[PDB]
RNA sequence: AGUAGAAACAAGGCC
RNA sequence: GGCCUGCU
């Protein structure tokens, strides 16, 4: 109801009429990166002298309704001027702050069950216990390791199936999930995710968060574990091994 | 032929089935047969569910047309000839809410009172065949199969027909008709034979017209066209050419190897002409600091009050005047510029509140020390062309510079130490591995033997002035901006301090490549004369501003105060990585670490403590007149922070080409040195491309030297 | 005593303490001004390298063209390009040999990846020259604008959405008389017609500039960037030759640096140990000498055509285009030349364009040399590179030329009791020979000299040594009995990356740890670079810890927020919170390392998905802090100013797309059908299943209906 | 002048 | 003379 009236508004106009009737689907990520933006060479430079003007950053015309135009003593917190192609306006930093000290509210209960393999990170650090360390020489040999702790043996696209079919249900396409082993996987990220009010892109970076299995090359001395090739980088070096058990 | 398919067909059918075909990247030039087909197939579905609205609950009206109606409801919805994506989405959906058992393949239509799928074929064939096919290819088939055929016949599962008897009476009528008219001119022959090519496509890339004769003048010279050279690679068999060709070529193409032995390297040969001159951007050695004893951080504070606070602790100002003129510039303009400094500095003082930012007057003196309407006007090529000077921009090899003695007494001061530390790193979690209390006993070591350093200070010398002139440069594009230079440290007693090395006049700094350049005037206190060593401050001009009375046995010394006076230039990149010289610290406690973990592997334990405290071993850090000395490890790792800090301050392509070009040679040295029985096939253009990026940088010149004490100590 | 560092070398090897020999703490050479220079003399160079070839005049660009194939052998040590088609076949016969079935299996894998592949593939590059515009545009907008172009002038097989389709109409636009693109002036539009020929040169052109922020180099270099016609076949080339380095044991082209290594090590380990007593065993660690100058894309071809034998017509065609098309390809001179009056105190800019009727009296006896030489090959504007590449886009297939010639020396092909192995990444090798004597050691050296020399590749005798294996180096792996680490080349890596707050933090962290990991950054040392990276990223963001007094713009926030809160330990540093990273928290996001001491309040409001900021792998969650930095907004004094409109209209179009198919940007869209026709389908069969059980009833979803046929009835108008 | 080094900056363009 | 722009 409220998509389609949108849609006859943009075709109303010429221009985007035009748009939409000779853009085919195929064709609609190449316009969704259709911009004049160049990526920037040395982001570096340009961070370090672009924070140094007013305004250098950019957000959503919603903060002109969000945030006052100053703060109490009077310093600017937002401009009216858009970005280049964007309706984006420009933005100080103080704008940010200010909304981290005076902005609205919400209830954070579900970003520890967003990102939940970092949390997972967090609490199996924080449950770890230390030993002395070994000072020796590391026969560090370099093999290729898993580093996703939460690994599902389940491949980029096999795992993205999965993905599709428990939040995108009805664009999944002509694919079935043809292993038990991912019908069983879909029904319970399926029971879990009942009602879960967070939005879909959301849910699927998730479950590829969650399930994706990824696999490095590293030079390892030991362990091997999905577990320990976590804090490789506080478990070995050059002349020393740091025995560690992770919670 | 196309013009039959277009007139007996509905447009609509038509562009359906052009979309459906360029959809797989079919031609309906050279697939006629499959269009048609297409056509026929998408017309008997529409026509199948044409028509026939279901009323409320479960049965169906056969309407007598299209009528408006509130009943938009179908006995059908058609799945075929809409879109990969959208009938797949469309199938998923019904699926989905209906709960009906996915079809595998793509079904053409979905009955809803009924709830379940529909295929329709149309057959050349007899039905039976085709129905069985389409029941091998459907396995876990529930969807209802019917089969028609152009001369007319039909079947379906079951034996039934969920379309009435009159529909499909009239869908088999438009069958035949289609088939007889077809074969009226006669193409029901072909008809007849396409249907099993159909099914399966065959790509067709094809080189023709102009990228056809591009490909026949891209092969080897004694091959007319690509069919040929296709078929001789086709046929190519190996039969030792290689071998023929050479023993064919000259024996003059070789790679004969030259022994390395002690007596093969030469010394680097240096460029000669006028001595080096001094070109960083603020005095490394020669700086002299006005002290306030202020207890306030890094940067609490406001530059200019502590500038003015820093100014007015020292007494002995005397009526400037110029001591070692630039001698190519304007030295009035200097002095002028230094006593407008010093009225402004009044000015601000004498007012209520101290300004964080000030901008200087624009005057004539700032005007031409700052290079303000210097740039030639932009001109179009077409209003100047007969103009005798026009030329291009002067690009030549930069001017030959002899090394000097002054760049490597001043590497000496930057390697001892000071009674000041200069550096207070942020803070970090508390330490809960016993790795990470050995790391941090390691830094404290580091830390504690690399703080009280000429180089740690000229390391926050740069960061600031740099983060100034950055930050100056952007928020003011045309303001001249005085800024203080302004470093803070802590005395080895526990006070802080504040040094005030002078000031920076920053011009006009519309920066719009990383390589645009900023002018500023650099104005920088000092006691060493610049009689002694005038070379060295060739673009200085240098006045006489004060007397200092510094404690000293000898009664009180009352030396002279001189305050250096230049103009120098700067860039967004070369601010940007003047603004992070902290790396140099990375740099070379990395590397010093790094010796002490190989020497930790080898004696089961660390070796900091014992390396830092007994000063048990020494390394090979300078040489003397009797010979080479050797350090402890505090000694090398303030000599690996200077070589940084130079390397930051002294940056330059010849710096990068002779460091890579010297490393090669070095590395063939160390292989000679460990009996490797090193061996090259060109040496002297080895040397002429180490000897082609020495010409007039001090530091690469420097480096120079040492290589070639580092050849004359080695190889022995 | 006079300090020298150098004499460091004296007691700790050069391996072992090579950092000290990378100056990367000061700032890269940047180039200021024209390109131009560079490339007339990479023309000039790469055509002196060639020039006893058969020169012949192109019928369809009318431009000359250089084919020193098959050529004279070389009688000197000099750069050489004339390749024999005979000994590139006989060695790509052999590596055949040795690796039975290579070729058949990389033929098959490409052909799967060319018929499933689509056109969007081509928006995953950086600048690519569009030709509509004659410049350099992100891959994107080159790809709408060729797309644009080819719609309006009748090739539309695109709209097939297969890559191979667009090929297709890359092809049929060769054979057009005359095609017509859009020019905008200082605002409207004006239709502008090409001849053939003018087109066959604007797809065949690559655009040149220089390369800024390159280490260990005195002069500047010249770089290349091709147009969209040629980068799906170039694509297409890359999927095979990868497809045959990965099979390959002597390439480390397609790999990472840790399997550099390892290869490394094996291959040494292979060839030095086994041998026995008697055999001496030496290492060459060389580079190659113009090595792009003298690849000529003639013998691309012809392994090509080696590799897809027995192979469908069609994959060898569209195999073939792209080096056919490197054949006759142009190279545009760049950005011209600024000259200067001094006595009248002013500056003019020439265009390149103009260099082949500009009068040489203004260049110096260089610059007037180039072009002098240069002329005879500029056709309009351009200047034929027929005779070799420009710089890399086949860097697999040079490696798989190199990785044969490798192969060449297993002593099946040699028949002598020398011998040769080693490794190859395009312009760089380590070369190990086994031979029984320093006789047969020089022989076995010579002979891969010369065969090298047969294949129009050249070994750099300045830049080469030989010494005894054991210690080499390799892309500025040092290996010394076992690769030592070099931290200098990662340095620049250790401050603000200039994404943003909380990406610039997890990056930071992130190349700490990695660093620890792969390049034995030391603890203290990883301590160090943790605490001098959050110092400058207190001072980049103005995000000081808040208890300071350091004054700032952003500072009088930072001390309210302090102040607010009661506990100050859960602030981000971007907030003026406390540091909490060490070594033992390198690998988690700073969100969530201080997510347990954060207020409820401030926890609430930094991660909270109303806020209007959000719009080397690194974790990060999504803050406040997440923000996009502002665009260079340079635009608005061009006359390529509509761009914005049109942008922000897709932007729109695309918007509405993705709320009419939540997946849209999960993962790409495919379909023929417009999208107004897929989004009407949709909204059609939605508000179909919601009426017949779910939220809508038979009146709106009637209503829903209405819009959806007119809707339609307005697209079809 | 100064930065810089094989070509540039030392502001650009529109009224 | 004011305004516009600093990777387009």
């Amino acid at each position: 109801m409220e998509r389609i009236k949108e849609l006859r508004d943009l075709m109303s106009q010429s221009r985007t009429r035009e748009i939409l009737t000779k853009t085919t689907v195929d064709h609609m990520a190449i316009i969704k990166k259709y911009t004049s933006g160049r990526q920037e060479k040395n982001p570096a430079l340009r961070m370090k002298w672009m924070m140094a003007m007013k305004y250098p950053i950019t957000a959503d015309k919603r903060i002109m309704e969000m945030i006052p135009e100053r703060n109490e003593q009077g310093q600017t917190l937002w401009s009216k001027t858009n970005d280049a192609g964007s309706d984006r306006v420009m933005v100080s930093p103080l704008a940010v702050t200010w909304w981290n000290r005076n902005g609205p509210t919400t209830s954070a209960v579900h970003y520890p069950k967003i990102y939940k393999t970092y949390f997972e990170k967090v609490e199996r650090l924080k449950h770890g216990t230390f030993g002395p360390v070994h000072f020796r020489n590391q026969v560090k040999i370099r093999r290729r390791v898993d580093i996703n702790p939460g690994h599902a043996d389940l491949s980029a696209k096999e795992a993205q199936d999965v993905i599709m079919e428990v939040v995108f249900p009805n664009e999944v396409g002509a694919r079935i999930l043809t292993s038990e082993s991912q019908l069983t996987i879909t029904k319970e990220k399926k029971e879990e995710l009942q009602d879960c009010k967070i939005s879909p892109l959301m849910v699927a970076y998730m479950l590829e968060r969650e399930l994706v299995r990824k696999t490095r090359f590293l030079p390892v001395a030991g362990g091997t574990s999905s577990v320990y090739i976590e804090v490789l980088h506080l478990t070995q070096g050059t002349c020393w091994e740091q025995m560690y058990t992770p919670g | 032929m196309e013009d039959f398919v277009r007139q007996c067909f509905n447009p609509m059918i038509v562009e359906l089935a052009e979309k459906a075909m360029k959809e797989y990247g079919e031609d309906l030039k050279i697939e006629t047969n499959k269009f048609a087909a297409i056509c026929t197939h998408l017309e008997v579905c529409f026509m199948y569910s044409d028509f026939h609205f279901i009323n409320e609950r479960g049965e169906s009206i056969i309407v007598e047309s299209g009528d408006p109606n509130a009943l938009l409801k179908h006995r059908f919805e058609i799945i075929e000839g809409r879109d990969r994506t959208m009938a797949w989405t469309v199938v998923n959906s019904i699926c989905n809410t209906t709960g009906a058992e996915k079809p595998k393949f793509l079904p053409d239509l979905y009955d809803y009172k009924e709830n379940r799928f529909i295929e329709i074929g149309v057959t050349r064939r007899e039905v039976h065949i085709y129905y069985l096919e389409k029941a091998n290819k459907i396995k876990s088939e529930k969807t209802h199969i019917h089969i028609f055929s152009f001369t007319g016949e039909e079947m379906a599962t079951k034996a039934d027909y969920t379309l009435d008897e009159e529909s499909r009476a009239r869908i088999k009528t438009r069958l035949f008709t289609i088939r007889q008219e077809m074969a009226s001119r006669g193409l029901w022959d072909s008809f007849r034979q396409s249907e099993r090519g159909e099914e399966t496509i065959e790509e067709r890339f094809e080189i023709t017209g102009t990228m056809r004769r591009l490909a026949d003048q891209s092969l080897p010279p004694n091959f007319s066209s690509l069919e040929n050279f296709r078929a001789y690679v086709d046929g190519f068999e190996p039969n030792g050419y290689i071998e023929g060709k050479l023993s064919q070529m000259s024996k003059e193409v070789n790679a004969r190897i030259e022994p390395f032995l002690k007596t093969t390297p030469r010394p680097l040969r240096l460029p000669d002409g006028p001595p080096c001159s001094q070109r960083s951007k603020f005095l490394l050695m020669d700086a002299l600091k006005l002290s306030i004893e202020d207890p306030s951080h890094e940067g609490e504070g406001i530059p200019l009050y502590d500038a003015i606070k820093c100014m007015r602790t020292f007494f002995g100002w005397k009526e400037p005047n110029v001591v070692k003129p630039h001698e190519k510039g304007i030295n009035p303009n200097y002095l002028l510029a230094w006593k407008q400094v010093l009225a402004e500095l009044q000015d601000i003082e004498n007012e209520e509140k101290i300004p964080k930012t000030k901008n200087m007057k624009k005057t004539s003196q700032l005007k031409w020390a700052l290079g303000e309407n210097m740039a030639p006007e932009k001109v179009d090529f077409d209003d100047c062309k007969d103009v005798s000077d026009l030329k291009q921009y002067d690009s030549d090899e930069p001017e030959l510079r002899s090394l000097a003695s002054w760049i490597q007494s001043e590497f000496n001061k930057a390697c001892e130490l000071t009674d000041s530390s200069w550096i207070e790193l942020d803070e970090i979690g508390e330490d809960v591995a016993p790795i990470e209390h050995i790391a941090s006993m390691r830094r404290n070591y580091f830390t504690a033997e690399v703080s009280h350093c000429r180089a740690t200070e000229y390391i926050m010398k740069g960061v600031y002035i740099n983060t100034a002139l950055l930050n100056a440069s952007c928020a003011a594009m045309d303001d001249f901006q005085l800024i203080p230079m302004i470093s803070k440290c802590r005395t080895k007693e526990g006070r802080r301090k504040t040094n005030l090395y002078g000031f920076i006049i920053k011009g006009r700094s519309h920066l719009r490549n990383d390589t645009d350049v900023v002018n500023f005037v650099s104005m920088e206190f000092s006691l060493t004369d610049p009689r002694l060593e005038p070379h060295k401050w060739e673009k200085y001009c240098v006045l006489e501003i004060g007397d200092m009375l510094l404690r000293s046995a000898i009664g009180q010394v009352s030396r002279p105060m001189f305050l250096y006076v230049r103009t120098n230039g700067t860039s967004k990149i070369k601010m940007k990585w003047g603004m992070e010289m902290r790396r140099c610290l990375l740099q070379s406690l990395q590397q010093i670490e790094s010796m002490i973990e190989a020497e930790s592997s080898v004696k089961e334990k660390d070796m900091t403590k014992e390396f830092f405290e007994n000063k048990s071993e020494t390394w090979p850090i300078g040489e003397s007149p009797k010979g080479v000395e050797e350090g402890s490890i505090g000694k090398v790792c303030r000599t690996l922070l200077a070589k940084s800090v130079f390397n930051s301050l002294y940056a330059s392509p010849q710096l990068e080409g002779f460091s890579a070009e010297s490393r090669k040679l070095l590395l063939i040295v160390q292989a000679l040195r460990d009996n490797l029985e090193p061996g090259t096939f060109d040496l002297g253009g080895l040397y002429e491309a180490i000897e082609e990026c020495l010409i007039n940088d001090p530091w690469v010149l420097l480096n120079a030297s040492w290589f070639n004490s580092f050849l004359t100590h080695a190889l022995r | 005593m006079d300090v020298n560092p150098t004499l460091l070398f004296l007691k700790v090897p050069a391996q072992n303490a090579i950092s000290t020999t990378f100056p990367y703490t000061g700032d890269p050479p940047y180039s200021h001004g024209t390109g131009t220079g560079y490339t007339m003399d990479t023309v000039n160079r790469t055509h002196q390298y060639s020039e006893k070839g058969r020169w012949t005049t192109n019928t369809e660009t009318g431009a000359p063209q250089l084919n020193p194939i098959d050529g004279p052998l070389p009688e000197d040590n000099e750069p050489s390009g004339y390749a024999q088609t005979d000994c590139v076949l006989e060695a790509m016969a052999f590596l055949e040999e040795s690796h039975p079935g290579i070729f058949e299996n990389s033929c098959l894998e490409t052909m799967e990846v060319v018929q499933q592949t689509r056109v969007d593939k081509l928006t995953q590059g950086r600048q690519t020259y569009d030709w509509t515009l004659n410049r350099n545009q992100p891959a994107a907008t080159a790809l709408a604008n060729t797309i644009e172009v080819f719609r309006s002038n009748g090739l539309t097989a695109n709209e097939s959405g297969r890559l191979i389709d667009f090929l297709k109409d890359v092809m049929e636009s060769m054979d057009k008389e005359e095609m017509e693109i859009t020019t905008h002036f200082q605002i409207g539009k004006k239709k502008q017609r090409l001849n053939k020929r003018s087109y066959l040169i604007r797809a065949l052109t690559l655009n040149t500039m220089t390369k800024d922020a390159e280490r260990g180099k005195l002069k500047r270099r010249a770089i290349a960037t091709p147009g969209m016609q040629i980068r799906g076949f170039v694509y297409f080339v890359e999927t095979l030759a990868r497809s045959i380095c990965e099979k390959l044991e002597q390439s480390g082209l397609p790999v990472g640096g840790n399997e550099k290594k390892a290869k490394l090590a094996n291959v040494v380990r292979k060839m030095m140990t086994n041998s026995q007593d008697t055999e001496l065993s030496f290492t060459i660690t060389g580079d190659n000498t113009k090595w792009n100058e003298n690849q000529n894309p003639r013998m691309f071809l012809a392994m090509i055509t080696y590799i897809t034998r027995n192979q469908p017509e069609w994959f060898r065609n569209v195999l073939s285009i792209a080096p056919i098309m490197f054949s006759n390809k142009m190279a545009r001179l760049g950005k011209g030349y600024m000259f200067e009056s001094k006595s009248m105190k002013l500056r003019t800019q020439i265009p390149a364009e103009m260099l082949a009727s500009i009068d040489l009296k203004y260049f110096n006896d260089s610059t007037r040399k180039k072009i002098e030489k240069i002329r005879p090959l500029l056709i309009d504007g351009t200047a034929s590179l027929s005779p070799g590449m420009m710089m890399g886009m086949f860097n697999m297939l040079s490696t798989v030329l190199g990785v044969s010639i490798l192969n060449l020396g297993q002593k099946r092909y040699t028949k002598t009791t020398y011998w040769w192995d080693g490794l190859q990444s395009s312009d760089d090798f380590a070369l190990i020979v086994n031979a029984p004597n320093h006789e047969g050691i020089q022989a076995g050296v010579d002979r891969f000299y010369r065969t090298c020399k047969l294949l129009g590749i050249n070994m750099s005798k300045k830049k080469s040594y030989i010494n005894r294996t054991g210690t080499f180096e390799f892309t500025s792996f040092f290996y010394r009995y076992g690769f030592v680490a070099n931290f200098s080349m990662e340095l620049p890596s250790f401050g603000v990356s200039g994404i943003n707050e909380s990406a610039d933090m997890s990056i930071g962290v992130t190349v700490i740890k990695n660093n620890m990991i792969n390049n034995d950054l030391g603890p203290a040392t990883a301590q160090m670079a943790l605490q001098l990276f959050i110092k400058d990223y207190r001072y980049t963001y103005r995000c000081h810890r808040g208890d300071t007094q350091i004054q700032t713009r952003r500072s009088f926030e930072i001390k309210k927020l302090w102040e607010q809160t009661r506990s100050k330990a859960g602030l981000l540093v971007s907030d003026g919170g406390p540091n909490l990273y060490n070594i033992r928290n390198l690998h988690i996001p700073e969100v969530c390392l201080k997510w347990e001491l954060m207020d409820e309040d401030y926890q609430g409001r930094l991660c909270n998905p109303l806020n209007p900021f959000v719009s080397m792998e690194y974790d990060a969650v999504a803050t406040t802090h997440s923000w996009i930095p502002k665009r260079n907004r340079s635009i608005l004094n061009t006359s390529q100013r509509g761009i914005l409109e049109d942008e922000q209209m897709y932007q729109k179009c695309c918007n509405l797309f993705e709320k009419f198919f939540p997946s849209s940007s999960y993962r790409r869209p495919v379909g023929i059908s417009s999208m107004v026709e897929a989004m009407v389908s949709r909204a059609r069969i939605d508000a179909r299943i919601d009426f017949e059980s779910g939220r809508i009833k038979k009146e709106e979803f009637a209503e829903i209906m209405k819009i959806c046929s007119t809707i339609e009835e307005l697209r079809r108008q």
